């Protein structure tokens, strides 16, 4: 209820989170199955996705899962690593409290342990060569890091597209980028290893009459949301009018106004036109003969999103349509949907760097889910690469070396923060122990063998063979993690543990 | 969590496995008067109420790739369940799950390689194709009770599928659900058949069958922009409801006549007063149609598919040369004589029972499928227990060479795969252990073709008996069971909303 | 474990149903009170009237109800023998699974036992040839004198023979259609006046001004609209007067003659009245106009009569007016309304052309229960004669088939090999419950009676059975009790089919 | 499941297998006594509390094997326990007990044949045979608790056996015990040595003694004198034997001198006056000795029974090559140097505690035994799991080869054999499952000498390491455990009264 026993209960809740995240980290981690009240079932290795809907059992677990969720953009792969590391911190913290140490003192011991961890971690590994220009060792990094987990087979294309997309947007903000401009559009219906780079926005493409060949000749786009195309309130209808002569006259007036805005469209030069609504198919064929791409069933929000993207301002009304205000789009292209039945619109200008998204195919719901998870992990890890290019030599090697350094520096502390240093060192030791326990290897045996290999051989890059390949040098496998990702991992874990410790009651 | 559900679903499917299995009865909740007896485990898996999330995800992972190939369900589900039970024993013996995953991946690679090596090609010879197709039909049509009717299905399906000789027509094959005469004989349509009446109001031998292919049929009426003069203005004139019906009929029928087509096909039953309207107007509307009929018309006579028909050019002038009707069963059934067989076909069974026809059509669907890919393919493997036990022997052989701890997992995989012919024998009542052990001896000492003859419960040299199973279905069931067992195994804990 | 347990439970439920029904077997019989939700009583000696109204929970009970219904629709009598064979076979199955032998072998062995038993019953039976009237009447009297409907089946048996002779020449072994020979009632009357009606008996007409009889009747099959539709309300405007509804009223008065002129060019004589949910309306104000120029309306036709008249007189089914052409018209010889021996407005059709020679029997009687007992007597008479004509060679009853079949099936299990041998032996030595049930319901020591029957079938006459009307085992009287061989064939085949299905059933599952 | 106690009473023994074993405690029954620990299961089963009659039968088989083999009674019990575990598992699988017996007997036949055909005879060599004797004896003695001075004892034993030159003699070694001191204080010496104190009265300076056994001393007041015979009377025959016995003092010298004397050996107390008389005669008689070793005296010295000198001339003389007595630190121990049989040696271990002493003499008996049946019949097999894996591989090959239900039974027997090195590795703390999988793979690819290195967990070709076990003990353990599990299994229920 109160005091140290209440904190022990908090520790038990944290262990409840940690022991279930224990089997999930690493490429060989055991996936969980996520079920909602609707009954939908999906399997996933991503700790972030597991925690996205992991419901509360006791409150502090909800607090800590919210804390972990709040760093998804920067933490990248290893958020489940963050959770298990913090759980190990709390598990050894329970031993420290059994030894009688007040919680705030193990908390500030952990923060100085994180400080010395950061100091050693800045010195733990070398820097990769230049990012923006050569990109080939970065291709190697993206292969050996991302395509190893759950994708059917690692191959160059997804990584190359991701790195190209980031490098188109990486250098302006003093070697930085914001993911507000890069997004994923998952659309099942094509071959799994077929995906295209998109320096623009994807929209569902309809021709009001498909009689004319698939083609595109974009020089500028008419971004219209006005009754230029006869509007409909999204209702099924089949019209009738007082007389066929009246219908003929209505068709004539339709084509006269279409021609006068042709003059409006051709005076600005927007050879492509788009609108939410569309007329009937035969008149739309006649419309396409007039060299304007009549479209229908265009996504509602997508229209103004692409309008703002293309530098134009959307046109809701006839009286608001001006020649200068239309969007100066660079190019439009017919991306094949994998299947030969249809194609999508992409609106993109190569000159302007903004809005470089990814357009992906898929065969199944959970498979495209893991595909977008993997590409988002690629995106965040390459943000960590571009922010600064020095690696951490991950896969347990960073954890084991950092724990060795913290244990070495432990005895240099004159106060019981020394015991806190030992606790933090053991918690870091747990991560290679976890990577072995979930894998098919005895945890402590191989973990301490890696420890000794680093003690006797002067290279901290030697870690645990999570991929079960013969070589044990983490450089030889070239499987790697960013230093910045590890910086955020350790800092988030220590902030999480200290926030849990500072809480005491209810 | 522990795999109680994943083995419970397998156990409840086990007794249905293969021919001479055990039946299941499925009944509706609430103690209402409705139940049915079924042997096909796929039917149980379709009708099962999966209260266990592990069982739900297992049956879902099966369904995406089990009903496609056909008849694999009763094998893939049982093999996956036995794998999960053996792996539960392994994890009880403190074997880590990822070790088991790696061991099973390598073991499945070895088993698939052994299956490919043992698979025998049968292309380039017509008589070998004939015998193989009858054998595979008999093994896939292993569901009907009447053995002469079993042979009827075998011959009919084989002759329907072989007449292709080319790329698949499974998209165009159909099995008409119309009730006929004796429940022991089968038939095939020389031109695909409909349940539509012919002769009383429409011509008998329709030369120049136009065959407009429509989807948006008339439930009651349609519309065209003409300036209607409706007489039923409001509640004050409800007695004038009929006034607009004639206009709504004519303003479409007249323009379709100018299009040049009386052969209006659509799914929707054009009613009796519209039957008067269409018959007098000189249009022969066919009130039942489907995607399958349109695509068969396309494949057989170079046609195409249409949709949302309002414009005449949006549908094809499906110039079928002539159409007749035939006298099979207790109906006057139109029979499209123009679309001859060889490019596509439709099978029809005689028999006055829907529920028997249900299992019939299920078995012919799975057959027609496996027949289609095995004609598209060229290889088959000795069926029964021969193929699976051969793969189990290969897994055992390569398992002994494996140094790692996954050797135990490989042996567990071999035992679980060996359990499948054990279940085949157990459902047939024979001494399962004796049969499987003597089979292990019979094709472990070489003699790779030796199999278990379930027809008498003895060792059988499968080379001459002819009981064979197509290579594609065996490879698909092997890979699907492997991947489903991996998916079920690799999850250790579950949480729910 | 679970499969054996669930099979045991299924067997127990089936055996509970069968043994609750066991006491009510055969002509002697003994009834129960039905455990129902109303609390009434039953004095029904038969067995079918329990299953047909049995509150069934277990699926085994439902499947035994389907067993009884199938047996009844196939041949009628034997509806309790089938279920008691089923129960005895399930008891033998309980023994066999107690020893642990597998269900699939049980199914295969029972199929073999069925085949050999059908052979045996076909063998020992008397190959009576059914081709002429004397043989038909002999079979009819042997079938009727052994039941309790003998008193009134006498006068109707020759007429049923005439009907079945109309259906087909008995040289054609194809079964006659039970449903084709429909049974009808004319209200009240005597007993002897129940007479054959070639053609069909039709429902009562309305006689405003239509003719009572017509030679060479041109029967039309009408199902289409009668009036300008009173579609939704009696008045469409202010109800001060029917100012505009007068238009649809006089349009009724005009469309009635329009349709009658559309009819007379074809010549439809009668009018089968479909219900008002299909029809627009039906009333005297128009039916009189149809009647006066020779369209007689007949009340409340039903789908079975529509199918029957289509099968008989060739009038195609109709749903609209435009098909009034000769396809919907039939040309009989004569159509009359007959009211002899008590007035009755049921119309009759006579001498019309027909591909199948459908024939009906009208039933009369001073009381409704007498009429319905005559109907069920003629029904079971047609059942037994049809199952005889389609299979010939009737068999003596009274457990004699069960004794002879058990004896030769036991020796067949003796000569048979494999696991199936003891299964067939158990099938044979448990199937003998029927003669045991007759002995129990006859007062004799059941086991001693069964032993005596088995001994007498050995080394001697194979037709000896338990006599229910004189008493005890008898051989000298050949006419102990006789049933068509199809009765025993259907009993054994359906019983074994359901038993082997039960064996095939495993692990009952709720949806 | 009725015999689960038979499994359990061997289960409490599997925690002691392997030289890298793991001890338990014998808790003394009741109070007034103290607990003591024990590594080897021989002492565990010896005076164990037994609750199950089948377990009692297993214990009796263990004692019988220990009696007729000596070392290795742990392996037979643990192997029988594993066999019975797998037997109950097979009975659960509805495999009948007698099929298990038949398959097990066939598997043991094949395994024994393969073991015999695979064991290596070190054969006709001298220096290589010397090294082989050295290391096999050292490793066989390493199976006991002792680790330090195994080599010295083994070298002394093989020296004695080489003095035997093949004539195996458990009694060639004279086995004296002495409490106190350290294990390093243990001494061997050639000849037959007595641990008494004789000094000068019977001199330690004598040659070619006439060794006899004589069970009557001077304290026995024995009646057989030259005077009157034995009588029971007091009238005139009270104590005439006291006057007669004065003749024995001189007769004990003069009779042997008349037969012919250079020395004499007597095993009983002698009165003083004959003590100096023998001192003046040159006779070396011992006050007391281990009278169970009278056969040892007869063998090593060539001595014979003298019938307590009731018949002085019905015996023949013994012989030696010197007489001596030496101060070994604290005991002034007698030294019959080089008695007639040169193979005579006397071993003493200065154990501070009697339990190390007793286990040491048990190990010495085991050593002399295994040296006998590996010198006259030289045969040895690679231990450390190598032999068990090899015979398991042979039995698995037989199981794959053999038809019938026996295949599963003998495969389970093979895996039960595999459990024995699995248990050894588990007691060692290594990754037992992975280690035995690696060894199984090594034998499957083919390495008849591959086994487990017990000093540090890993597989290794055991020929280079020199680790091994004697063939006879391993073969007898296999056969005895098989027959014990068989006799336990052949019983279904126990009847009690």
């Amino acid at each position: 209820l109160m005091g140290l026993e209440a904190l022990k209960s908090h520790i038990m809740a944290a262990k409840a989170v940690a022991n279930t995240m224990r089997t999930s980290l690493g490429p060989n981690g055991l996936d969980k199955m996520m079920v909602d009240k609707d009954g939908d079932v999906t399997v996933t290795n991503d700790g972030a996705t597991i925690l996205s809907m992991m419901d509360v059992d006791h409150q502090i677990a909800k607090l800590m899962v919210e804390l972990s969720k709040s760093q998804d953009d920067e933490i990248g792969d290893g958020t489940t690593g963050v959770v298990v590391l913090a759980g190990a911190l709390l598990e050894e913290a329970e031993q420290l409290l059994d030894r009688g140490i007040h919680p705030i003192r193990i908390a500030d011991g952990y923060e100085q342990a994180a400080r010395v961890a950061i100091e050693h971690l800045d010195k733990i590994s070398d820097s990769v060569l230049v990012d923006i220009k050569d990109t080939e060792p970065l291709i190697q990094t993206a292969k050996t890091t991302l395509g190893s987990k759950v994708v059917n087979s690692c191959h160059r294309q997804m990584a190359e597209i991701a790195v190209n997309a980031v490098l188109t947007v990486a250098d302006m903000e003093r070697r930085d980028v914001d993911f507000e401009l890069i997004k994923v559009e998952g659309k099942v219906g094509g071959r799994l290893e077929d995906t295209k780079l998109i320096k623009g926005v994807i929209v569902d493409k309809d021709f009001s009459h498909p009689q004319m060949p698939k083609k595109v000749e974009d020089a500028k786009i008419a971004i219209l949301t006005c009754p230029f195309e006869p509007p409909k309130p999204k209702t099924k209808h089949k019209l009738d009018v007082t007389s066929v002569e009246d219908y003929k006259a209505l068709q004539k007036y339709e084509k006269e106004k279409f021609e006068e805005m042709i003059q409006q469209i051709k005076e600005t030069g927007a050879n492509l036109a788009i609108c939410q609504w569309g007329f009937d198919d035969e008149a739309n064929h006649l419309l396409l003969q007039n060299n304007l791409p009549a479209v229908r069933w265009v996504g509602g929000p997508e229209i103004e999103l692409i309008a703002i993207a293309t530098g134009g301002r959307i046109v809701p009304r006839f009286s608001e349509l001006t020649a200068e205000k239309l969007g100066f789009a660079g190019l439009v292209q017919e991306i094949s949907f994998g299947t030969t039945k249809d194609k999508m619109l992409v609106i993109e200008q190569c000159k302007n760097s903004r809005a470089v998204t990814i357009f992906i195919r898929g065969g199944n719901k959970m498979i495209i889910e893991e595909a977008k998870r993997s590409l988002h992990d690629a995106l965040c890890v390459i943000r960590n690469l571009i922010r600064d290019n020095r690696v951490v030599y991950g896969g347990g090697a960073a954890e084991i070396s950092c724990a060795l350094a913290v244990s070495q520096e432990a005895d240099k502390c004159p106060t019981l923060e020394q015991y806190a240093m030992r606790a933090f060192a053991d918690a870091l030791e747990v991560i290679p122990m976890a990577l072995s326990e979930n894998s098919g290897m005895n945890p402590i045996q191989t973990m301490t063998e890696v420890r000794a290999r680093q003690v006797k051989e002067m290279n901290p890059a030697l870690g645990i063979d999570c991929l079960h390949k013969g070589t044990n040098d983490m450089k030889q496998q070239h499987v790697i993690e960013t230093l910045i990702g590890k910086k955020q991992q350790i800092s988030l874990a220590t902030q999480m543990v200290r926030m849990i410790l500072k809480i005491d009651d209810i | 969590t522990s795999f109680i559900g994943a083995i419970a679903i397998g156990d409840l499917v086990k007794s249905t496995l293969g021919p001479k299995g055990m039946d299941k009865i499925l009944l509706s909740s609430g103690r209402d008067a409705s139940l049915m007896v079924t042997n096909d485990g796929a039917t149980i898996l379709k009708n099962i109420g999966v209260d266990n999330p592990a069982a739900k995800v297992l049956v879902d992972m099966s369904r995406v790739q089990d009903d496609e190939v056909g008849d694999g369900t009763t094998s893939v589900t049982v093999l996956a369940a036995e794998l999960l039970r053996e792996a539960e024993s392994l994890i009880a013996k403190k074997i880590h799950p990822q070790t088991i995953i790696a061991g099973w991946r390598e073991a499945t690679k070895a088993a698939r390689e052994a299956l490919l090596s043992s698979a025998v090609d049968h292309g380039s010879d017509e008589v070998k194709f004939r015998q193989d197709l009858m054998n595979i039909a008999g093994t896939t049509l292993s569901s009907k009770l009447l053995t002469h009717h079993k042979d009827h299905f075998t011959k009919l399906a084989v002759e329907a599928v072989l007449r292709l000789k080319g790329s698949g027509n499974l998209e165009a094959i159909h099995i008409i659900k119309k009730l006929g005469g004796s429940l022991a004989d089968s038939y095939l349509d020389e031109g695909f058949l409909l349940d539509k009446k012919i002769g009383v109001n429409q011509p008998k031998r329709i030369e120049n069958a136009k065959i407009l292919i429509a989807n948006t049929g008339m439930d009651t009426d349609k519309i065209k922009i003409f300036g209607s003069r409706v007489r039923v203005d409001s509640t004050a004139k409800v007695a004038e409801i009929e006034h607009a019906e004639k206009e709504k009929m004519k303003e479409k029928v007249e323009r379709i006549l100018k299009h040049g087509i009386n052969c209006f096909i659509n799914r929707q039953l054009i009613y009796n007063y519209p039957e008067q309207l269409f018959g007098a107007a000189g249009v022969m509307a066919i009130e039942h149609a489907d995607f399958a009929g349109v695509e068969r018309l396309a494949l057989v006579t170079g046609g195409e598919i249409a949709s949302t028909f309002d414009h005449p050019e949006l549908v094809k002038l499906g110039s079928c040369k002539l159409i007749e009707e035939v006298m099979i069963g207790e109906d006057k059934l139109i029979h499209f004589s123009g679309v001859a067989l060889g490019e596509a076909c439709t099978i029809v069974l005689r028999g006055a029972t829907q529920q028997i026809l249900d299992e019939a059509e299920r078995s012919l669907h799975d057959a027609l499928c496996v027949l289609a890919q095995t004609v598209k393919d060229s290889r088959t493997v000795y069926g029964g227990g021969c193929s699976e036990m051969l793969m189990a022997h290969a897994v055992t052989q390569l398992a002994n060479r494996t140094p790692g701890k996954e050797a135990v997992a490989m042996e567990s995989y071999a035992k679980a795969l060996r359990m499948l012919p054990t279940i085949i024998a157990d459902n047939a009542g024979y001494d399962s252990a004796d049969l499987v052990a003597q089979l292990r001896a019979a094709h472990s000492e070489g003699n790779t073709t030796a199999g278990l003859d379930m027809r008498e419960g003895t060792i059988g040299d499968m080379a001459i008996l002819g009981i064979t199973e197509s290579f594609q279905v065996k490879r698909q069931v092997l890979l699907s069971a492997a991947e489903a067992a991996e998916v079920i195994l690799r999850v250790d804990n579950i949480i729910k909303a | 474990d679970k499969p054996a347990q669930i099979r045991f439970s299924n067997i127990s439920a089936a055996k509970a149903v069968a043994d609750a029904i066991r006491t009510s077997l055969g002509p002697k019989g003994m009834d129960k009170m039905i455990q129902d939700g109303k609390g009434d009583v039953t004095i029904t000696n038969d067995g079918a009237t329990i299953l047909k109204q049995m509150q069934v929970l277990h699926p085994a009970a439902r499947m035994l109800v389907e067993l009884s219904k199938a047996q009844d629709i196939e041949a009628g009598d034997g509806t309790t023998s089938v279920v008691i064979i089923a129960g005895s076979l399930l008891d033998s199955c309980t023994k066999l699974l107690q020893k642990g032998i597998h269900p699939t072998i049980i199914s295969e062995s029972f199929q073999k036992a069925l085949e050999k038993g059908i052979e045996i019953l076909t063998d020992m039976s008397r190959p009576v040839e059914l081709s002429d009237r004397e043989t038909l009447l002999n079979s009819a009297t042997t079938s009727l004198n052994s039941k309790v409907v003998s008193q009134y089946s006498s006068l109707l048996s020759p007429m049923s023979v005439n009907a079945v002779m109309k259906v087909i020449d008995p040289a054609t072994a194809t079964s006659v259609d039970l449903r084709d020979i429909k049974i009808v009632k004319k209200l009240g009357g005597t007993i002897d006046d129940c007479e054959l009606v070639e053609g069909l008996v039709l429902t009562q007409k309305v006689s405003n001004s239509g003719i009572t009889r017509v030679e060479k009747a041109k029967i039309g099959l009408i199902q289409f609209c009668l009036s300008a539709p009173k579609t939704d309300m009696d008045n469409q405007i202010v109800v001060s007067d029917y100012a505009q509804m007068d238009r649809v009223l006089r349009e009724e008065r005009a469309y009635i003659l329009n349709l009658v002129k559309q009819i007379k060019k074809t010549g439809c004589n009668v009018l089968l009245i479909q219900k008002s949910i299909l029809r627009d309306a039906l009333s005297d104000l128009a039916l009189h106009f149809l009647n006066k120029m020779k369209i007689m309306v007949i009340k409340d036709i039903e789908r079975e009569d529509i199918e029957f008249i289509c099968k008989t007189i060739g009038t195609k089914p109709v749903a609209h007016i435009d098909q009034f052409t000769a396809d919907m018209l039939g040309s009989a010889e004569l159509a009359e309304e007959v009211n002899l021996n008590g007035s009755g407005k049921l119309l009759k059709i006579t001498g019309c052309a027909s591909p199948g020679k459908t024939v009906t029997i009208v039933v009369r009687g001073s009381n409704k229960l007498v009429i319905e007992e005559a109907e069920r007597s003629i029904h079971d008479a047609l059942c037994v004669i049809r199952c005889l004509v389609k299979k010939r060679a009737l068999i003596a009853g009274g457990g004699a088939p069960e004794i002879e079949l058990a004896l030769r099936l036991t020796e067949y299990s003796r000569t048979l090999s494999g696991m199936e041998s003891y299964c067939v032996r158990a099938f044979a030595d448990a199937m003998e419950v029927i003669p045991s049930t007759l002995a129990e319901n006859a007062g004799l020591n059941p086991i001693s009676t069964v032993t005596e029957l088995r001994n007498r079938h050995a080394q001697g006459e194979k037709t000896a059975g338990i006599n229910v009307r004189k008493g005890g085992i008898s051989n000298i009287l050949e006419e102990l009790v006789v049933q068509p061989l199809l009765v025993s064939v259907s009993a054994l085949t359906l019983a074994t089919e359901t038993v082997r299905s039960i064996l095939k059933i495993d692990d009952v599952v709720n949806t």
